[PDB]
């Protein structure tokens, strides 16, 4: 059991591959954008701020 | 040489106008807007790329469809017609696949 | 003398664009029960000059371009390509006669797309890139349908030579033979130039001169595309001894088509990105494919294959 | 002198261009924006004078403050104003924009947009009639016509 | 002094601020190739004063009843080596430090021969004249207000992202 | 202008060095657009009008535009030019130098041989004296694809359709 | 009386400390986000000063509401709902310092 | 190199040294923050947050109140890292 | 609210736009940015009455 | 061979060298790969034209189509990788070893 049969000093720390071929989700940073409906925008009529 | 001359003249004219629009108008002194570009810190949605790859493939199929006007002069009209219709049917089939399956989401 | 011809093709087009601005203003106003520019010069004839002078004197603000290099190349590319696209057009005799002029036009429009991408990317503005990418998506769909329609209509021309279109439409205008393709072609031209209803209101970082040149390039592209539509479908009589007749008729046709461009601009609400692409992918594209099949089969089944030479 | 004559004529040309093709931005905040629309309405038609409503403030020359500038909106007005390119002119439309008008003693109303941004033309009224606003713009055009930026540079 | 016997003469030294011609001038060396520095500006020590400090001193001098007739000299908080000062300027401005005619320009000259001499001329030190502390204004160090003048001169990613903090430059005091 | 084709080929090599130096994607994409445009010029000089417009319409017009599309949406890079950090600058300069050495060994020495034999004579010599009459050899041969190359059409079309399928399957997550 | 959130002062102090931690950790980001010219210490000094201003309160109900208001200001600051001026408003700068010495006040005006 | 109680103490004292308010002369392993170092409750909260930064974990307010001496912090970190 | 004097004690103003704009988020759920502009128009939002 | 053929072959070699010597972005490698396809297009086109290989004038077009297909594939893989990791850096592809 292990990454390699004859491990080295560097490879000793290295973790064997996951049981499922599924590597864990990393960071999972949200891509949801937070746009602001700037008042100058015509639809905002100059006096509307819509944090969206 | 004529077409090369046209390209050269157009490019030089455009670049000269860009010169007289980027460096000449900024010579006039207009005080100084001491205004920093206040920046303090990604929508890589497939919704865009899909529109791009599909366009690439359809453009490729369009490339195969370009020689058609000269291909109409062939004596083997039946074979040429069949091949042209085949290419068009394949284009339609690719469009149908994307439409029927989860595609054309744009 | 050839350089004189190049200048007599470039300068008049730019002046025509400048006055087209005024023409658009007045046309839209009078369709809105308003008088377009009427104070600045007689009937506003001096309005474009006033606009140009004001623009080239306004303080240019810097848009923190990630790559001035690129930010400056985008305007140059747009204007140069717009000027070049006029060269192959046969006003009865073209400046540069290409056996494959139509494909040259298509390629020039394809390169023009880069100006959009370069402008947004170098702008260092999230909203700029988003809007630029939307423009990329819009021009992406038009190119496919435009190419298909152009190929299908040229299947009766006999080649990609632009001059031959005059001979093909000597007796009957091409539109009477391919009117559905004409409809889709005109709408596709609207989509290409982002003229309403295919605008995406709300390259804005461009200031004064740069913006002015981008505006000029866009409007020159409008005029050139309308000219292309004229030559393709609205054929004009050409007398070899007196070409001025064809020149006059062609100019009138192009003017009519640009007036229709403005007329549509102030007639319909703007589309939505989803709606625009669900048009140029799910309504136009299938019909263009079917009509391409028809325009391939028709010459063979009717023994009307046009001459190759 | 000849130098003065050349500079003066060039300055007049520059003045003509700007005053003829003024591009205003609609900073419509309150009731006065409605009358501003009636100015652009067919009856008066500001575009006839070359004054076309430029939505983009980055491509505008005149900021027409039309309405009550509240404290919450005050920072935005100045920030938009400094993001305008020069030459930039500010036209205050309405008593609320001029000095607060009906809401001068309000707890959350700026006592005139003059405090936040320097104003060039003050249009009186509540709301000022569309002709009065059009009159103010023409007064601004005459104000630009009197400007001698180049002449002063030469005589410096 | 001859015409106005009780005139309160003030002698500031290289006022710096948002719209100043001293800090921004150094941060504009990009137009002038690298960083043109006579003898690498190694023999010049300058004492820059903050704009608000000078202005407040002027107002305080007006109110001050004994300021009349006294020649004040507005000095900066610290004396910086010209080379170190320019290095600090380019540092907070995120500008590559490249240590290295304009009078002819009819429009506002980019550089003056006298300006060049004055730049390379080390600031004088007059301890016999009243200063800001006499008027009550406490000198504000250049370091605190440096970013306000030079952050706006940032190139790409230093007003955000990396935002490396440049330590105060060595002062020749 | 007798060596126009050689000049174009050298510029082609230069652009290939430019984008092969792996610069910032945006700058590289240009290094490829320029080289692509040159290559089209070369093909036109040899008489391949249709193929010249092919690369301009498809490769430069669509293939490289979709490439740019991706670089724009997935933008996680610090912009740099070919003459930027030594990693790219040195590579660009060295590639240009190698090309120039090849050019000098090719013109001054007629029979240049590195891995293949090359002749320094102008490429105009290789052109063949012949008349096609009322023909476009390139166009006729390419149009023969629909008549002679039915098998090629079938295979290419199937590849395109399966390519659409594959693209969707890959980019379904 | 129904407590707003905390029944006892000790519970209220727990809420105060929780708010102080959030403000203390937010100050560095706030300076970055609004590109403020204040130092991280200056912002954290202001946070402590503001908390110490309301240090004489003894009613848990009042402390709860103060924490709620403190949370609201933090929410706006974190969500960038406030603008650069709004954050700087805490640091009164343009306002001239009003003296406290009676003789100084006597000279300044009729101030009671 | 597993964490040692001595190393935990070293990092704790290092953080306390970085804290300017704490007087180094009065600094000790068991020196009570509020009594021996004479700090305020907010100062104690700041110290707890600094400890969290140093050792890369989080201390709830209850445990933060519990931690009134540097040795107490060391012991809490010992339990946290199970050293 | 009248206290018997010539000046009202309290005058709360019910603006129809106020409630409509409050429900904008509910109506805007599952829509695009351009749809938000349309939803603003269909609610006929004048910020004069909304902000009173 | 004429000098033009030498230059085009050298261009192919340079693009191959750039592709094999990655730097950071996988996008740059894809650019080099497509450049090589362009160079091959130019080479084959010149050869076919000079030889007057009329029936083989369709070879460059087929090469171009398949070239852009394999590119569509590369881009699709690049975006999958970038979406998973966050960037298109070649170093990110490190889970598989040996
Ligand atoms: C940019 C800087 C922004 C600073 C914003 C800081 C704020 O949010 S101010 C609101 C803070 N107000 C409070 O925390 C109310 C605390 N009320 C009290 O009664 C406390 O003093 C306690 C409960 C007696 C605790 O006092 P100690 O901390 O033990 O003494
Ligand atoms: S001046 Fe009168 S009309 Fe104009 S915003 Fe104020 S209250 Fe409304």
């Amino acid at each position: 059991g292990g990454a390699v049969m004859y491990p080295t000093k560097e490879t000793a720390h290295w973790k064997p591959p996951p049981w499922n071929d599924v590597d864990p989700p990393k960071d999972t940073l949200v891509s949801n954008l937070t746009l602001n409906f700037g008042p100058q925008h015509p639809a905002a009529h100059g006096v509307l701020r819509l944090v969206m | 040489m004529n077409i090369m001359l046209t390209l050269l003249t157009n490019v030089t004219l455009a670049s000269l106008l860009v010169l007289i629009a980027f460096w000449l108008p900024q010579l006039n002194a207009y005080s100084e807007k001491t205004s920093p570009y206040e920046c303090g810190f990604l929508p890589f949605s497939m919704k865009f790329f899909l529109v791009a790859i599909t366009f690439l493939l359809f453009d490729l199929e369009i490339a195969l469809l370009l020689p058609l006007p000269w291909a109409s002069q062939t004596n083997n009209l039946k074979t040429m017609l069949t091949m042209a219709l085949f290419l068009l049917i394949l284009l339609a089939a690719s469009l149908a696949y994307e439409w029927t399956q989860k595609g054309l989401e744009w | 003398m050839f350089m004189i011809n190049i200048l007599s093709l470039i300068i008049p087009i730019l002046l025509a664009v400048a006055f087209l601005t005024l023409v658009e203003r007045k046309v839209l106003g009078y369709m809105q029960l308003r008088k377009g520019p009427n104070v600045v010069g007689p009937y506003g004839l001096l309005q474009p000059i006033a606009d140009a002078l004001k623009l080239f004197t306004k303080e240019p603000l810097r848009p923190a371009t990630s790559s001035i290099s690129m930010f400056i190349i985008a305007p140059i590319l747009a204007l140069s390509l717009a000027l070049t696209m006029w060269v192959p057009l046969p006003m009865p005799y073209p400046l540069i006669n290409m056996n494959l002029g139509v494909l040259f036009m298509l390629a020039m429009s394809s390169l023009a797309v880069y100006s959009i991408l370069w402008s947004g990317w170098a702008s260092n503005s999230k909203y700029a890139l988003i809007g630029a990418l939307r423009a990329v998506a819009q021009t992406i769909s038009y190119e496919v349908t435009l190419a298909i329609i152009l190929l299908s209509v040229l299947l009766m021309n006999g080649s990609y030579t632009l001059s031959t279109l005059i001979t093909t439409q000597e007796h009957i205008w091409m539109i009477f033979t391919s009117w559905p393709l004409a409809m889709m072609w005109f709408i596709s031209t609207l989509a290409e130039t982002n003229r309403a209803p295919f605008d995406l209101t709300e390259n804005v970082e461009y200031a004064a001169g740069p913006f002015a040149m981008f505006f000029m390039a866009e409007y020159a592209n409008i005029i050139m595309m309308n000219a292309f539509t004229a030559i393709l479908f609205l054929g004009a009589s050409h007398d070899p001894h007196t070409p001025e007749l064809y020149t006059i008729n062609f100019v009138l046709k192009t003017l009519a088509l640009t007036i229709t461009f403005l007329w549509i601009r102030a007639s319909y609400p703007r589309f939505r990105y989803d709606q625009l692409m669900h048009l140029l992918w799910k309504s136009f594209l299938p019909l263009t494919l079917a009509l391409c099949m028809w325009h391939i089969s028709l010459p063979i089944m009717t023994a009307s294959i046009p001459p190759q030479s | 002198s000849r130098g003065e004559y050349v500079v003066a004529k060039l300055d007049d040309l520059v003045n003509w261009a700007r005053r003829s093709s003024l591009w205003p931005m609609t900073f419509g905040l309150a009731c006065c924006a409605v009358e501003m629309m009636h100015m652009a309405a067919p009856r008066y038609d500001m575009d006839r004078f070359g004054v076309v409503f430029r939505a983009s403030p980055r491509q505008s020359d005149v900021m027409i403050v039309a309405g009550t500038l509240t404290n919450k909106m005050a920072p935005a007005l100045r920030k938009v104003y400094d993001q305008m390119p020069e030459p930039r002119y500010v036209v205050s439309m309405g008593s609320c924009a001029n000095g607060g008008g009906y809401y001068h003693y309000s707890y959350s109303v700026v006592r005139g947009c003059d405090r936040i941004v320097p104003v060039d033309i003050y249009v009186p009224g509540c709301p000022p009639t569309a002709e009065a606003l059009l009159y103010g713009i023409l007064q601004l055009q005459r104000k630009i016509k009197r400007e001698k930026r180049l002449r002063i540079w030469y005589r410096r | 002094r001859a015409a106005f016997p009780e005139a309160t003469i003030i002698k500031p030294s290289d006022i710096f601020g948002r719209e100043d011609r001293f800090l921004n001038y150094f941060a504009s060396m990009r137009w002038f190739g690298g960083v043109p520095l006579i003898s690498l500006g190694k023999e010049t020590v300058k004492q820059p004063v903050y704009i608000v400090d000078v202005s407040k001193g002027i107002i305080n001098a007006i109110k001050d009843p004994d300021a009349k007739g006294k020649t004040f000299a507005f000095v900066g908080p610290n004396r910086y080596l010209l080379f170190d000062l320019v290095q600090y300027i380019f540092a907070v401005a995120y500008r590559p430090f490249l240590p290295y005619l304009f009078e002819v320009s009819p429009f506002e000259p980019w550089t003056t021969r006298d300006k060049v001499e004055r730049v390379h001329m080390s600031d004088m030190t007059l301890p016999h004249l009243p200063g800001l502390e006499d008027l009550g204004i406490q000198a504000t160090p250049l370091e605190l207000k440096a970013i306000e003048v030079l952050r706006r001169h940032r190139t790409y990613r230093w007003l955000t992202s990396e935002m490396e903090d440049v330590k105060p430059a060595k002062t020749v005091n | 202008t007798m060596y126009i084709a050689f000049i174009l080929s050298t510029i082609f090599v230069i652009g290939f060095v430019g984008f092969s130096s792996k610069p910032s994607p945006i700058y590289g994409g240009l290094g490829l657009i320029v080289s692509g445009g040159v290559g089209c010029g070369i093909v036109l000089n040899f008489g391949g009008s249709f193929l010249g417009l092919m690369v301009f319409l498809i490769y430069l017009g669509g293939m490289l535009v979709v490439f740019g599309y991706t670089t724009a949406m997935a933008t996680e890079m610090y912009p740099e030019v070919w003459v930027s950090n030594k990693t790219v600058f040195g590579a660009f300069v060295s590639g240009l130098m190698m090309e120039f050495c090849m050019v000098y060994y090719a013109l001054k020495e007629e029979e240049v041989e590195i891995i293949f034999k090359f002749n320094g004579l102008g490429d105009w010599v290789i052109y063949d004296t012949g008349d096609s009459g009322f023909f476009s050899e390139e166009a006729m041969g390419i149009a023969a694809l629909y008549s002679y190359g039915t098998w090629l059409v079938i295979v290419t079309g199937w590849s395109l359709l399966i390519g659409v399928v594959v693209i969707m399957e890959i980019t379904r997550g | 009386v129904k407590p707003i959130f905390s029944r006892d002062m000790n519970e209220a102090k727990r809420r105060v400390r929780e708010l102080y931690r959030a403000w203390y950790r937010e100050v560095p980001n706030t300076v970055h986000l609004f590109q403020l010219d204040i130092s991280v210490k200056q912002g954290r000094d202001k946070v402590r000063e503001m908390f110490m201003k309301n240090a004489h309160v003894t009613d848990p109900r009042v402390v709860d509401l103060l924490v709620i208001k403190g949370k609201m200001e933090l929410e706006e600051t974190i969500n960038v709902w406030k603008q650069r001026t709004h954050i700087m408003r805490f640091f009164h700068e343009t306002e001239a310092p009003r003296p406290t010495d009676f003789l100084s006040k006597f000279y300044v005006g009729h101030d009671p | 190199p597993p964490l040692t109680l001595e190393a935990i103490k070293d990092r704790v004292l290092y953080v306390l040294k970085l804290y300017d308010k704490i007087d180094p002369e009065k600094l000790s392993v068991n020196s009570h923050f509020m009594k021996d170092l004479g700090l305020d409750s907010l100062d104690q909260v700041e110290i707890i947050m600094a400890m969290e930064d140093e050792f890369g974990f989080e201390i709830p307010d209850i445990d933060a109140e519990k931690l009134m001496c540097p040795q107490e912090i060391v012991d809490y970190i010992a339990d946290k890292k199970d050293v | 609210v009248s206290d018997g004097s010539s000046r009202p004690y309290r005058c709360k103003i019910k603006a129809p736009g106020f409630a409509h704009l409050a429900g904008l988020d509910k109506m805007s759920k599952g829509h695009m940015l351009a749809d938000v502009v349309a939803i603003i128009g269909t609610q006929d939002i004048v910020f004069g009455e909304v902000d009173r | 061979m004429p000098l033009v053929y030498m230059n085009i072959i050298m261009a192919f070699a340079i693009a191959l060298a750039g592709l094999l010597m990655y730097r950071s972005h996988l996008m740059s490698s894809l650019l080099c790969l497509e450049g090589m396809m362009l160079s091959l297009f130019i080479m084959s086109t010149l050869i076919i034209l000079n030889t007057h290989f009329t029936l083989a004038n369709m070879m460059p077009i087929i090469l171009l189509v398949f070239a852009a297909c394999e590119a569509a594939l590369g881009l699709s893989l690049l975006v999958m990788v970038s979406n998973t990791y966050g960037t298109d850096y070649v170093q990110n592809l490190n889970l598989l070893q040996c």
